[PDB]
């Protein structure tokens, strides 16, 4: 409802990408349900798998091997770079700045190669699986990751050189979509939304998961709650992600990549073709699937767009009874009208960008 | 009697024509496990499954062909069928009778039970 | 990159940074696609003794949730957990 | 049991009549707004048909929820949230009529 | 030989056991015929001579592997053979209202129909549905109607049990009859021979004709019977055009194109056929015989002519034009 | 092999019959048929003679083959056939 | 003096000690209205007494913030306001009453 | 047990959560029906549906329970219970770095008080619950379909709703619009029975 | 003949223009849109081929359905498609757009965009790699190159 | 059981024995449970099956080449815990998880044996006994199967 | 642990104010950004010359599904159907009968690529390395029917791409 050029009531209509993923998950095994999570947030793929993997592991009362946890965090931060690149560049692209999109997307293409080198697929990997990771890193992958991260900092700085100080960019972001800290908490905002208003909350710090407790980084905190501060927060998150990536590349431990339980993680192909027990488990795990002990949990991680949680409900079978998916974008878009009050039409575009709304996760 | 039929959204054809069967699944004769045969289940009547001309894949128009609902007790299934207004046929659970077994009888002195080979 | 020294100088000056030091295009620092055959290790349970699954069956060691209180048949105030400690300002870069 | 909105069936019937009035008055505008090819009578006939479909209900709670759902459809229709196809979906057109005679069903297929 | 048991619920994924070769499917009546066959789940073999791009509209009308497009040539009998070999039903809709460089009214309405009928009988096709015109007459002056009747006789000779249908001025969204009148703006006012005061036409709805064709295929006694698809009411040409311009919000101004190498705007035969009052044959079965109930032009008039509105009649004023007087 | 209709018979013994309307799908398009019948190919493979009473076949290549299976050669008339590969092994007379 | 609270929408209070004391007194009175047996009253009175004693004891705002462990003193003021509103709502709700109704049969049984 | 396969369990958090659950139960005996802490340290409070607003308000405003963030509000459909739908509220307390779950029950007809007053995030969550499961929420600011189609009929996430649905969409040339027709699948979704006939977890065995 | 030669050459000229300067509209619906962006990213650079992303569907020639076409979005897709000017070509990217892919049996997913709009080129994958999508566009260009619209008009 | 194997030696292989045109026999998979022998000896009443040899070389089956003929022979397929005995018609046709089960009654005889019709993709794949202590217990005739 | 983005007070030194006003009036930062894009102009473009130049790919790449054969020439597929079960999109349809020889050879191995999600679970499940996703990503079709792959199509794809598929498996089987 626009008063000529002023936004009064911005009613967000969603469901244009509602594919009934949660119901489809219930009709499939836990392993078969993993690829669905890749699609949910089609910008951050492996991060989605990690949240689902942690939930299944928690119900399974198993622990992924130490190497896999470091591998998960390393690619998790690589995944965080992917989304932050996408969020900032596409937001700038909609605002009008088109050059930064192409500059950083080539780096995004390089990171996609890292996905394909370790999983065989560019975007959807299904690499982080409940119990660890599917395979070990291909020899030489870590070295190339170091090369990319070494030159990636310059690329982020080039982005800042073209946007951060630009007065037009500031005018389109500063004092736009300001959210009070109390409103953000009450409206269920998470991730950059909370940090943008100054709320010092980050799951990787407050509730460490995997080996995030064994890495050192800094949580960017906003001061004004406008789009510009959140833009700075997302940029700084990219910088701090490189810090985590460097640590992981220097601390990657030797070991296996899957939990050493052939009743949860499928045995190695050589073992499957030699051991009678391995073949039985390989047959059962891929046909029936591992039975998850009856129970329910809400495991949430600090996904690139915010808190990504999965309410997994297990009935003791190999297929989940109920899998509710907490999408950070869902709550953020619900508060779009509150943020859009007293703004112009162009401001709404900026507010959409600062919330990093992917309708795949919003419509689930 | 709760009448949720108007609120379910099920088409009228699949509210009246359907013949729900409340039953406890039988044990697969191939295996000896009985864990499957412990909860009541509700299934709908099977209907036509023709062949897709292009590939030969089986095609169906029954929307409720794959719907199987597990229920703790028979009364729960009956109530759920009544709520949704589906004609329901209930099969009483068949529990195997306790059978007296004696290993000694295999070596009986004057009984048929004596086994010829072990 | 295969650029003339003049072009390199102009590029660096316009950017304000030595771009030749960190060129985005990958030339030779890339790892060889063909790699030596790997030998992945075995897990902690790849042993011929003291490997009974009963001692490592975490899936079967899960228990039903403990019922603290059920309506069906001076204490101090209790918080859900100790209050969160104030975060400390970063020492590498306090203010961006 | 807590009533949804109406404690008695008479109260529920009051809500039903209120909804029927709104639908009856909205039909002419709806035909104009979506440029439907149905007549105003046709739309009002469909409205009455839809109301008469759920005419066997006796629980006030169920009637309340039916009215709520009826309101929601009206809100979308009034706010042009629905599209032209959405409004026409009420008037099943392409769907071939399925016969009711047993002999006809016998010829048609194995339909039970 | 090619007899298929129908299986399914009559939906898109069902099997109706109707392998049909709809000749001239890329046409006004062709689309609706294919759509009805497709929605029932029939193997619609589409012979086409135009660009495949022009046939894309028929692709979404059927399920996977149900609409098969194969090139055919009206001058090649072999092309007709390979397109009707496995078909159990063949529907002939090939007809152009204007003669072309390489195709004359004789070729389109005699030679091509006869070749189709002859080949279909040799192939063993169970039923053939030829589409004539109600005003087709052996001694009719217009070449269109005269040639159509000539081919009709030859169709019966080659295909003895052919089910010949004779529609009368089919109208619909992509029709050349209602839209043609509403296009009189290009032709000055409303060119009407003698103000079109001696011509009464009986227009038939497009879906009614298409449904009748499908019903005729299913009908076991329709074989060998010459059906005549008539409209619900007979309208005076002047009144009909007045009604057309009325719902089209067009000023009614009651008042060479063959030369055009691109699709001629107007044909001399078309002009004669327009001013020729529709015949009335009460000795032939009609839509009611096939069960289809004729739909009045009034109900479906707006769907065809609202799109021809000028400024503010599809909204705002939206004056309702009463039904035009019918000469019945 | 080719059917009397002229349609090449697949190794699955499938060939659209003359009365089959579905044969129209290959009117202007070729019928994809694999031209290396597997059953014939193994028949070409010679029967190995191994003196041991029990032999094990992995299909060759170790982890690139099939689950190792042990075959018994007591039967004199019959030749031990691999369950997965299908290779035939015999005990020298 | 603190320039800003950091959190957007939260303003620095020039007289935090006095404000906290007044709010705590209001809270204590409202809890006094609550029946003594109610656990809410007992626990909340304990907490408020602790906080009020610390507020009166420590005059330094920063040391008081560290002592209360409730974050910035403005955040503590907000917490006090929330607690007071909750106490009034509790007086309305009377949650110290017995259970409304036991769960029907096995309403909390998993797996089925 | 020990060794990498088993997941390490922290007993301290278990004790803390149990104590806080008892705390909440004592403060709210009127509504709290049962308190459970899972072995993976997740406190769950079961509350009578009438107590949705009071219990949440206590868990949000109380100084020692500052759960000011509605992480996720969902529903679980168990058809074997009279109150088939189970409304579950997931909360987060930043002050104490903890989470809690409020689980309530409801029927297909009994309304549930909207928690929009407690948490503004509840708006869209409750809209989704109503759209997918059909749980009406009383005093809701705008309760309407949020995820399904505008003219959709039925609640999809209900266990009795078919996975493929009852209706399908396609474009029809005759009507020149996208039309809804009864669902007909070329390949029926192949139901796979995977449940093993042998019991897997003795700890969760229901005695006959 | 000379007439055929003139018509054929003119038809080739028209075909060249359209295939060289194809203007696609990004109907990005789901995950496949991301790979479509990577196609326009510097590494592949669809613009190098003359394929420039035309935001305005009224000035577009190719509709790249990239993502899962839900029932709610289905009417919009067709309505946008018929508002496209001709010649108009539809390229289905991704298994979800092709036949529903992962959500084929979903209650609110169209079983392929082919039902709603006629499709010319189907790009397989989930998501199809940017080269595969680029390969599909080049295949569409070759498809346009084979078109003989004028020749058929002359030979009619 | 456990999740891995310590058997570093070579496995044994047993020559298969033909017992008829209905029960496909792969004795390499036999676990020497003696269920088939006991069933043949007591329920079927045909004393043909037995153990030959001793130790790890103990083979189960008729010592001579004899066909196990019985009207209830098919049930030995069901009793066999492992896939040593498999239905020859049903062999290689389908897997258990995909087959849909429909409880039914046999009509070949007037016993009224309860059967489970395993159908996949709208095609009867196999017929399995349904437990009914009063009529067919756990066995069905070979004709019925 | 936490870093303050923004949160930087501006100095009111007359020199600092002068430089800030200079930035505002003389548009210095805009010129800086303009120079950055100009620098990007003189860099080397990263566009590969498709299809003459192909993008980098790893041996683990997942693409067109393909049915493989043993070196003897027998189809590896022994109709276990577990790849059909594991398939998260239910795209594989397998029907098998005892072959004339007597082995488990499928009579129908149909996978609709239009429904497959190219996850790779099928190749990870197959116990004989029969179904393996190949390296071909460029197999776009013009008709929907073509995407639905028959068993014959899969066998032909395996025969065509066998060299590369075998090489990639040999280069990756150790990791798996
Ligand atoms: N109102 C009416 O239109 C009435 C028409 N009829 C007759 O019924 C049929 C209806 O045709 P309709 O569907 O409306 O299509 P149109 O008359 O609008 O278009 C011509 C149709 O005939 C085909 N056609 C014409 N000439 C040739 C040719 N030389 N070779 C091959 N195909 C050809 C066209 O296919 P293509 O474009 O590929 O050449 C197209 O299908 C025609 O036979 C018509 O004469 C009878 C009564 C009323
Ligand atoms: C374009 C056309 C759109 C039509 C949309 C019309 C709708 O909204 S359908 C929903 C209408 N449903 C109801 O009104 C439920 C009424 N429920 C009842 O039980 C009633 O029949 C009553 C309460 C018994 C009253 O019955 P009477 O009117 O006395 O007999
Ligand atoms: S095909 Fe795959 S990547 Fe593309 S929209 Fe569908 S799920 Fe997403
Ligand atoms: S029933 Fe089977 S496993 Fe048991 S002894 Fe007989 S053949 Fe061996
Ligand atoms: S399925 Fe059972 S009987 Fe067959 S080989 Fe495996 S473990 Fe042995
Ligand atoms: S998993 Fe391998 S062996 Fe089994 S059916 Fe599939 S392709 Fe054949
Ligand atoms: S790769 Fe994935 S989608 Fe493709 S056939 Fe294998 S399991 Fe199915």
């Amino acid at each position: 409802e626009l008063s000529g050029e002023m936004v009064r009531k911005c009613d967000p209509h969603i469901g244009l990408l509602h594919r009934g993923t949660e119901k489809l998950i219930e009709y499939k095994t836990y392993l078969q349900a993993l690829p669905y999570f890749d699609r949910l947030d089609y910008v951050s793929m492996m991060c989605n798998e990690q949240a689902y993997s942690l939930a299944v592991e928690k119900l399974l009362n198993i622990q992924p091997p130490p190497r896999a946890q470091w591998i998960r965090v390393l690619f998790g931060e690589i995944t965080r770079l992917l989304n932050h690149i996408m969020a900032v560049t596409t937001h700038a692209l909609d605002i009008g700045a088109m050059t930064p999109f192409f500059w950083m997307f080539e780096e995004r293409e390089k990171m996609f190669e890292f996905y394909e080198r370790v999983s065989g697929a560019r975007m959807h990997a299904a690499y982080i699986r409940p119990g660890g990771v599917h395979q070990d890193l291909p020899l030489g992958l870590l070295d190339d990751i170091y090369e990319f991260s070494k030159n990636f900092s310059f690329r982020i700085d080039e982005l800042e050189e073209m946007l951060t100080n630009n007065r037009i960019w500031r005018n389109r972001t500063v004092d736009i979509g300001v959210v009070t800290a109390e409103d953000a908490l009450n409206y269920g905002f998470s991730g950059v939304m909370l940090r943008g208003s100054g709320i010092q909350w980050d799951l990787r710090k407050t509730q460490p998961y995997d080996v995030y407790d064994q890495v050192e980084f800094d949580v960017p905190i906003g001061s004004r709650g406008d789009c510009y501060d959140r833009y700075l927060c997302r940029v700084e998150e990219m910088r701090q992600s490189l810090r985590i990536i460097s640590q992981c590349l220097n601390k990657m431990p030797p070991g296996e990549i899957k939990v050493d339980d052939a009743k949860v993680s499928p045995p190695k192909r050589a073992e499957m073709k030699t051991s009678m027990e391995s073949l039985i488990h390989h047959f059962k795990l891929y046909t029936e699937g591992y039975q998850v002990p009856p129970g329910a949990t809400y495991t949430a991680i600090e996904a690139p767009k915010g808190e990504f949680g999965v309410y997994l409900v297990s009935d003791g079978s190999s297929r989940p009874y109920r899998c509710k998916i907490k999408a950070p974008g869902f709550a953020h878009l619900a508060g779009l009208d509150k943020m859009s009050k007293g703004h112009m039409l162009a401001d709404v575009v900026a507010i959409i960008g600062t919330q990093d709304i992917v309708f795949g996760e919003v419509d689930r | 009697k709760l009448d949720i039929t108007t609120l379910t959204g099920v088409p009228e054809e699949h509210i009246k024509t359907r013949k729900v069967r409340i039953f406890v699944p039988a044990r697969n004769n191939m295996q000896s496990g009985v864990n499957n045969t412990k909860k009541w289940k509700m299934e709908f009547d099977t209907r036509e499954r023709w062949e897709n001309p292009l590939m030969g894949w089986s095609s169906t128009a029954d929307p409720l062909s794959n719907l199987v609902l597990t229920f703790s007790t028979k009364e729960d299934a009956v109530a759920f069928a009544e709520k949704n207004g589906w004609s329901f046929d209930v099969e009483e659970r068949k529990v195997p009778k306790p059978k007296s077994k004696s290993y000694g009888a295999n070596f009986s002195w004057n009984k048929r039970t004596r086994v010829s080979t072990k | 990159a295969s650029a003339t020294r003049v072009i390199q100088l102009l590029r660096n000056w316009a950017s304000g940074r030595d771009l030749q030091a960190k060129l985005q295009l990958r030339y030779q620092e890339i790892s060889k696609r063909t790699q030596p055959p790997p030998k992945l290790p075995v897990g902690p349970s790849h042993k011929l003794s003291n490997n009974y699954y009963c001692t490592r069956d975490g899936r079967r060691e899960a228990m039903p949730p403990s019922i603290v209180m059920s309506s069906q048949k001076e204490k101090k105030a209790v918080t859900p957990a100790p209050p969160i400690k104030r975060w400390e300002l970063s020492k590498d870069q306090p203010y961006l | 049991v807590k009533p949804i909105f109406s404690r008695d069936m008479n109260e529920a019937k009051r809500r039903v009549r209120e909804l029927y009035r709104a639908w009856y008055r909205e039909v002419p505008n709806t035909v104009h707004l979506f440029q439907l090819d149905i007549s105003v009578k046709q739309g009002r006939d469909k409205v009455r048909e839809m109301f008469m479909k759920n005419a066997h209900v006796t629980d006030p709670r169920v009637v309340d929820l039916l009215v709520i759902k009826g309101k929601m459809e009206l809100e979308e229709t009034i706010n042009v949230w629905k599209q032209r196809t959405h409004i026409m979906r009420f008037f099943h057109e392409t769907e071939a009529p399925r016969p009711t005679d047993f002999l006809s069903k016998f010829y048609v297929g194995h339909d039970p | 030989h090619h007899a298929l048991i129908p299986h399914g619920k009559g939906g898109r994924s069902s099997v109706s056991g109707i392998v049909a070769t709809v000749f001239g499917a890329t046409g006004f009546l062709g689309r609706y015929v294919v759509n009805h066959l497709g929605r029932m789940g029939s193997q619609v073999i589409v012979p086409y001579r135009c660009e495949p791009y022009d046939t894309m509209h028929l692709r979404p009308m059927g399920d996977l592997g149900q609409i098969i497009f194969m090139e055919w040539n009206g001058k090649d009998k072999d092309s007709i053979r390979k397109v009707v070999e496995h078909s159990n039903v063949v529907i002939n809709l090939v007809g152009r209202e204007w003669e072309t460089k390489n195709f004359d009214f004789e070729d389109v309405f005699v030679k091509i129909p006869h070749a189709i009928a002859q080949v279909s009988k040799e192939a063993g096709v169970e039923k053939l549905i030829h589409i004539s015109h109600l005003n087709a007459d052996i001694k009719s002056p217009s070449r269109y109607l005269r040639s159509k009747a000539v081919g009709e006789k030859e169709v019966r000779a080659a295909f003895p049990e052919a089910t010949i249908i004779k529609p009368s001025d089919i109208f619909g969204r992509e029709d050349r009859f209602l839209n043609y009148f509403a296009s009189m703006r290009w032709f000055g006012g409303v060119p009407l021979i003698s103000l079109g005061k001696e011509t009464v036409k009986q227009p038939v709805y497009i879906v009614d004709v298409s449904k009748g064709i499908i019903n005729a295929i299913k009908d076991p006694d329709a074989k060998g019977k010459t059906f005549a698809f008539v409209g619900p009411n007979r309208y005076l040409l002047f009144d009909l055009v007045q009604y057309i311009f009325a719902v089209a919000y067009r000023p009614f101004l009651p008042y060479l194109f063959e030369v055009s190498p691109f699709e001629p705007w107007t044909t001399r035969d078309k002009v004669e056929r327009v001013h020729m009052s529709d015949m009335t044959l009460p000795h032939l079965p009609g839509l009611e015989d096939l069960g289809i109930q004729a739909t009045p032009l009034e109900l479906k008039a707006i769907e065809v002519l609202r799109r021809h509105r000028t400024y503010r009649w599809l909204t705002s004023e939206m004056e309702d034009v009463k039904p035009a007087k019918t000469v019945n | 092999r080719t059917s009397p209709t002229g349609e090449k018979v697949t190794h699955t013994g499938q060939a659209y019959d003359d009365g089959d309307y579905r044969r129209v799908r290959f009117s202007d398009r070729q019928k994809e048929v694999n031209e290396n019948f597997a059953i014939d190919l193994i028949a070409e493979q010679p029967v190995s003679e191994v003196g041991s009473r029990v032999i094990s076949c992995d299909g060759g290549g170790g982890a690139l083959g099939h689950p190792r299976v042990y075959i018994n050669l007591d039967k004199e008339t019959k030749t031990g056939t691999c369950g997965y590969c299908g290779l035939q092994f015999r005990q020298p007379h | 003096l603190k320039k800003t609270t950091g959190l957007v929408g939260l303003a620095v209070c020039e007289t935090p000690h006095e404000r906290l004391k007044i709010l705590y007194t209001k809270i204590l009175d409202v809890l006094g209205q609550i029946p003594k047996n109610a656990a809410y009253r007992k626990y909340t009175e304990q907490i408020t007494n602790e906080k009020l004693g610390m507020v009166k004891a420590e005059p330094d705002v920063k040391k008081l913030e560290e002592q209360l462990q409730g974050g910035q003193i403005e955040e503590v003021i907000l917490q006090a306001e929330n607690e007071l509103s909750l106490a009034r709502k509790m007086l309305r709700w009377k949650p110290w009453e017995p259970l409304v109704e036991e769960p029907p049969a096995n309403q909390w049984k998993w797996p089925i | 047990d020990t060794r990498p396969t088993i997941r390490p369990r922290n007993d301290v958090v278990h004790k803390q959560l149990s104590a806080f659950g008892q705390y909440v139960a004592e403060i709210l005996p009127k509504y709290v029906q049962q308190v459970q802490v899972s072995c993976f340290n997740e406190l769950e409070i079961f509350i009578h549906p009438d107590g949705v607003i009071p219990v949440l308000t206590f868990l949000r405003d109380h100084t020692n329970a500052q759960f000011k963030s509605l992480a996720d509000l969902t529903a679980v459909d168990v058809p074997t219970r009279q109150n088939r739908f189970e409304i579950v509220y997931n909360l987060l307390s930043l002050r104490f770095n903890s989470r809690i779950r409020v689980k309530t029950y409801t029927d297909e007809l009994t309304p549930i008080e909207s928690s929009v007053t407690v948490y503004k995030a509840a708006n869209w969550y409750e809209r989704e619950i109503w759209d997918m499961f059909g749980v009406f929420f009383a005093n809701h600011p705008d309760l309407r379909r949020i995820l399904t189609d505008y003219g959709f009929e039925g609640h999809p996430f209900r266990k009795d709703f078919p996975l493929s649905g009852y209706v399908e969409l396609r474009y029809d040339d005759e009507v020149k619009r996208v039309v809804a027709e009864p669902v007909e699948l070329a390949q029926e979704f192949r139901k796979f029975d995977l449940n093993s006939p042998w019991e897997a977890f003795p700890a969760y065995r229901q005695p006959p | 003949s000379r007439g055929e030669y003139v018509v054929a050459k003119l038809d080739d000229l028209v075909n060249w223009a359209r295939r060289s300067s194809l203007w696609p509209m990004t109907f990005g619906l789901a995950c496949c849109a991301v790979e479509m962006m990577h196609m326009a990213a510097p590494r592949y650079d669809m613009d190098r081929f003359g394929v420039v992303f035309r935001a305005s569907p009224r000035q577009s020639d190719v509709m790249i359905v990239a993502g899962t076409l839900t029932n709610k979005m289905a009417p919009a897709l067709r309505k946008v498609y018929d508002q496209m000017p001709e010649p108009r070509y539809v390229v289905s990217m991704g298994s979800c757009a092709n036949g529903g892919g992962y959500y084929h049996y979903s209650y609110s997913v169209v079983r392929g965009c082919d039902r709603i709009v006629p499709v010319d080129i189907y790009v397989p994958g989930c998501p199809p790699t940017a080269e595969a999508l680029l390969y599909g566009i080049l295949q569409l260009q070759r498809k346009i190159k084979r078109e003989k619209r004028l020749r058929i008009w002359y030979r009619r | 059981g456990s999740d891995r194997s310590r058997f570093l030696e070579g496995k044994r292989a047993v020559e298969d024995k033909n017992i008829g045109p209905l029960v496909k026999t792969i004795m390499t998979r036999c676990i020497q449970c003696t269920r088939c022998i006991r069933f043949a000896s007591e329920i079927a009443g045909v004393d043909d099956l037995g153990t030959t040899g001793r130790g790890n070389d103990m083979q189960v089956g008729t010592y001579i080449e004899k066909m196990f003929m019985s009207e209830l022979s098919g049930n030995i397929i069901d009793i066999c815990p492992v896939g040593a005995l498999t239905s020859k018609p049903y062999a290689f046709t389908a897997r258990p998880w995909e087959t849909r089960k429909t409880e039914s009654i046999d009509v070949m005889d007037a016993v009224g044996s309860n059967i489970v019709v395993s159908t996949r993709t709208g095609e009867v794949m196999r017929i399995l006994p349904r437990m009914h202590e009063d009529i067919n217990e756990e066995w069905i005739s070979d004709k019925t199967r | 642990t936490y870093k303050f983005v923004n949160m930087r007070e501006p100095s009111m030194d007359m020199k600092s104010v002068t430089d800030r006003a200079a930035q505002t009036l003389l548009w210095t930062e805009l010129v800086r950004g303009l120079g950055m894009t100009l620098s990007y102009l003189f860099r080397e473009p990263a566009t590969i010359n498709y299809p003459f130049e192909k993008g980098p790919l790893s041996p683990r790449f997942r693409g067109e599904h393909a049915l493989r054969r043993y070196p003897s020439g027998e189809e590896r597929c022994i109709a276990c159907k577990l790849c059909e079960a594991v398939c998260p999109a239910q795209a594989i349809t397998i029907e098998a009968e005892p072959r004339a020889d007597g082995s488990r050879r499928t009579t129908r191995y149909d996978i609709d690529m239009t429904k497959c999600i190219y996850c790779g679970f099928c190749q990870e499940a197959c116990p004989v390395d029969a179904i393996v996703e190949g390296p071909n990503f460029e197999f776009s079709t013009e008709t929907h029917e073509e995407l639905l792959y028959n068993k014959e199509k899969l066998l032909n794809n395996g025969d065509k791409w066998e060299a590369e598929i075998a090489a990639n498996i040999q280069a990756d089987y150790l990791y798996r």
